[PDB]
RNA sequence: UUAAUUGGAUUCAACGCCGGGAACCUCACCGGGGGCGACGGCAGGAUGAAGGCCAGGCUGAAGGUCUUGCCGGACGCGCCGAGAGGAGGUGCAUGGCCGCCGUCAGCUCGUACCGUGAGGCGUCCACUUAAGUGUGGUAACGAGCGAGACCCGCGCCCCCAGUUGC
RNA sequence: AUGCCCCGAAACCCCCGGGCUACACGCGCGCUACAAUGGGCGGGACAAUGGGACCCGACCUCGAAAGGGGAAGGGAAUCCCCUAAACCCGCCCUCAGUUCGGAUCGCGGGCUGCAACUCGCCCGCGUGAAGCUGGAAUCCCUAGUACCCGCGUGUCAUCAUCGCGC
C-alpha cells in the first residue's frame, strides 16, 4: 500500500489556500506551483498559471 | 517516484512478420494466407477435412 | 470470394473444436464429435462415455460449452447435446484411449493387447491394428506391429477408408505415441 | 412468376446431381417450370506444400487439389418454391447461393 | 572480415536446403535505454499507490532519471514454495512428420517334417513375368504386408443439359 | 506436442538501430551471354492454367516512363488482367569486342514504409567493363519426354536470374 507522503499544510480555526485549484477537475485537486507552471496528479495534465 | 510503463509498439502490418496461424502460433513455416490463415505443417493433417485430395 | 471457397472456410471451423474437445473430455472419455451445421444454428451431439461430467454439477460445463463455440464459430446460436457412447469396441477412439489408460499404468505392450486386440475383433470389424511409436519404455526409439485381417491393402483403398484413433500417453520417462485403427464392416 | 439462378457447388462427385435434379422435390410446392441442370466448368484450386520440415537433399512435396464443381438449374416460379430451397440447405457438401432477378 | 555477420544442415541421405520474402519487424543474433515474477506464505496497511505529473536538466521513446512543487483512490513489490514464458539446452532421451536404401521383391507366420541346437524345409527346383507372378515337380499344406488389378486423370462414341455456343 | 535439466529484473520481457547480400577467394545450385543461323524497325496469325472487392482493373486523359487523375462492370464458363512468346514477310544495318553484351557508376525521378548508405526495384539521359565459344573434369534426360519459347500463380508492402504450375 502505503509510505510516506503528506503535503498538505494544517490551519487553525481558520482556511488557507495552499496553491491553485484546478478549473478543469473543480476544486479538490491542488496545483503545483514552480514559478508559472501548474501540476495536476488526477489525470495529468500540463497546465500553465491563469 | 514509479516504475516505468512499456507496451507493444513493433510494426507488424506489413512481411511475414505480420502473419500468424491460429493452429499452432506460429509462422516461421512457409505460411499459407489465400483461403485458410494456416501453415504447411497445418496442411498435412488438416488438408482432406477441408476436401483437398491426396490423388493426382 | 468465392463460392470454390466456401469449402475452405466452414470446414476449418470443424477442425478447430475436434482439437480442443478430444482434451477436455479425458475426465469422462471422448470419443467423437458429430458436429451439424446448419445456418439457424450449430447442433454439436458431444458422444462422450460418461454423461454427468459433459453436462456437468449443474451446467458448470454447460457454460463452458456456450462460451468456447462462439469464439471460433460464425454461428452465435450454438446449442449443445450429449449423446452416450453404445460401443466403444466399434470405435477407433476410444480404444485408443482404453489404450493409452493402461499404459499409463505400467501394464505391458502384450498383457494389454489381451483387451484391445481380442475384445475390438469380437465386436465386428473387417480389420484392426496398433503400433505403438516411442522407444517402448527404453533409451532408444523403436515400434511394433500388431495387425489383424485386411486394413493395409494394396492402393490407397482399404487403408484410408479407416475410422482412426491416436491418443498421447504421457510417461514419466518419456511420451508414447498410441494409434488404434480400427476398419468397421464394409 | 420470378427467375431464380440456383448455383450449386459441391465437394462430392455424387451429390451434385443428386441435389439439382432432387431439389426440383425440395422446390415445387406450387407449379413451376424448371431448367435441367447445365454443367458449368470445374473450378479448381491447388495449393503445393513441402511435406518435409527440413526439405534437405531430395524431396517429394505434395501438390494437393481441391475441385468444386458447378451446376447452375434456372427455376421460374412462386415466392414459395425459392424459399424451400433457401430454407434447408443441409451441412454443405453442398453451397447453395441464389440470385434473384424477375 | 566485422560489434555481430544468429543457428542448424555438412558424402550419397548439406549447400535456391528450414529461408516458395533476407531494410526495423522477420530474428533466433548484436548494441544501448527501461522493466516484470503469477497463486498461496512471510513483516507492512489509512504513517496514502503499486498509478499519475508541469518546467527546464537528461533519454532513440517513458516524470524514466533529477532539482522542484503537487493529486485520485485504495494491496502488492521483495522474495520463499511453485507456476506462466524462453526461437533456453539436449533430436545418439522422444511423439508427430520427412529424406534416402527402395514404388525395391523382399520381409513373416501356423501346423507338419528334419536337425542335440542355432536353424533348415515351405520362400528351393524347371519354365515364365515388372513382381516370393503364374504353371508343373518336390516333405510339405496354406495365409498375411509389399508390389499388380484397386483409386484418379488422359483418348473415342452415345445419351442427358443447355445464355459456353449464336 | 513432449522426458529431463536449467533460467527468474533474468538464457525472460519491451523498444530503437544493426547484420544474415559483408569479400582477396574456394565449392553447391541457377541465369544471362559471346552476333549476320543475326539484331532493329514495321506489319500480320495465334493461347492455356489460374487468380481477382481498400482487389483485377475496362475505357478516357497527362507523362518516353516508373506513376497519377476520372470512371464502368465483376465475389465469376457470363466482367478484368488478356493482345501470349517462339513464328513469318519486306527494308534498313554491313558483321566490331561493336548498334554485341549489360557490369559499374554519375545526375534527374517514381513507389512502399518511421526508414530502402550498409541490403530494394523500376525508368529516362550519360557511362558501356569482363566476356569473342571454354583445360583437367563433370551433369541431365527415354515421347507428348528431352532440346527450345513465353505465360500464370505463390509467398506477398518490398528484394525472383527463386519455388510451384501452364
Amino acid at each position: 500500500m502505503g509510505q510516506k507522503w503528506k503535503l498538505y499544510e494544517i490551519k487553525d480555526g481558520k482556511v488557507i489556500r495552499k496553491n491553485k485549484f484546478c478549473p478543469r477537475c473543480g476544486p479538490g485537486v491542488f496545483m503545483a506551483d514552480h514559478g508559472d507552471r501548474w501540476a495536476c496528479g488526477k489525470c495529468g495534465y500540463t497546465e500553465w498559471k491563469k | 517516484m514509479a516504475k516505468a510503463d512499456y507496451n507493444k509498439r513493433k510494426p507488424r502490418k506489413f512481411g511475414k512478420g505480420a502473419r500468424r496461424c491460429i493452429r499452432c502460433g506460429q509462422y516461421g513455416p512457409i505460411i499459407r494466407i489465400q483461403g485458410l490463415m494456416l501453415c504447411r505443417h497445418c496442411f498435412r493433417e488438416v488438408a482432406p477435412k477441408l476436401g483437398f485430395r491426396k490423388y493426382e | 470470394m468465392a463460392i470454390e471457397r466456401y469449402f475452405i472456410r466452414e470446414a476449418v471451423r470443424e477442425m478447430l473444436i475436434d482439437e480442443f474437445l478430444e482434451k477436455e473430455l479425458r475426465r469422462a472419455g471422448y470419443g467423437g464429435l458429430d458436429i451439424k451445421k446448419t445456418p439457424l444454428g450449430t447442433k454439436v451431439i458431444i458422444f462422450a462415455a460418461n454423461p454427468g461430467y459433459v453436462i456437468g454439477r449443474g451446467g458448470r460445463r454447460i457454460r463452458e460449452l456456450t462460451r468456447i463455440l462462439e469464439k471460433q464459430f460464425g454461428l452465435e446460436n450454438p446449442q449443445i447435446e450429449v449423446e452416450e457412447i453404445k460401443n466403444p469396441y466399434l470405435n477407433a477412439k476410444v480404444q485408443a484411449v482404453r489404450l493409452a489408460q493402461a499404459l499409463e499404468r505400467g501394464i505391458h505392450f502384450r498383457r494389454a493387447a489381451y483387451a484391445a486386440l481380442r475384445a475390438i475383433m469380437n465386436n465386428g470389424a473387417r480389420g484392426v491394428e496398433i503400433r505403438l511409436s516411442g522407444k517402448l519404455t527404453g533409451e532408444r526409439a523403436k515400434s511394433i506391429r500388431f495387425y489383424q485381417g485386411y486394413l493395409a491393402k494394396v492402393g490407397n483403398p482399404a487403408e484410408t477408408l479407416v475410422s482412426k484413433g491416436y491418443a498421447q500417453a504421457l510417461l514419466k520417462l518419456g511420451v508414447i505415441g498410441v494409434k488404434v485403427a480400427i476398419m468397421p464392416p464394409g | 412468376m420470378q427467375k431464380a439462378r440456383i448455383k450449386i457447388a459441391s465437394t462430392n462427385v455424387r451429390s451434385l446431381d443428386e441435389v439439382a435434379n432432387q431439389i426440383k422435390q425440395i422446390a415445387e410446392r406450387t407449379g413451376v417450370r424448371m431448367s435441367g441442370p447445365i454443367p458449368l466448368p470445374t473450378k479448381r484450386i491447388r495449393i503445393t506444400t513441402r511435406k518435409s520440415p527440413d526439405g534437405e537433399g531430395s524431396a517429394t512435396f505434395d501438390r494437393w487439389e481441391l475441385r468444386v464443381h458447378k451446376r447452375l438449374i434456372d427455376i421460374e416460379a412462386d415466392e414459395r418454391a425459392m424459399r424451400q430451397i433457401m430454407r434447408i440447405r443441409v451441412p454443405e457438401d453442398v453451397t447453395i447461393e441464389i440470385e434473384l432477378i424477375s
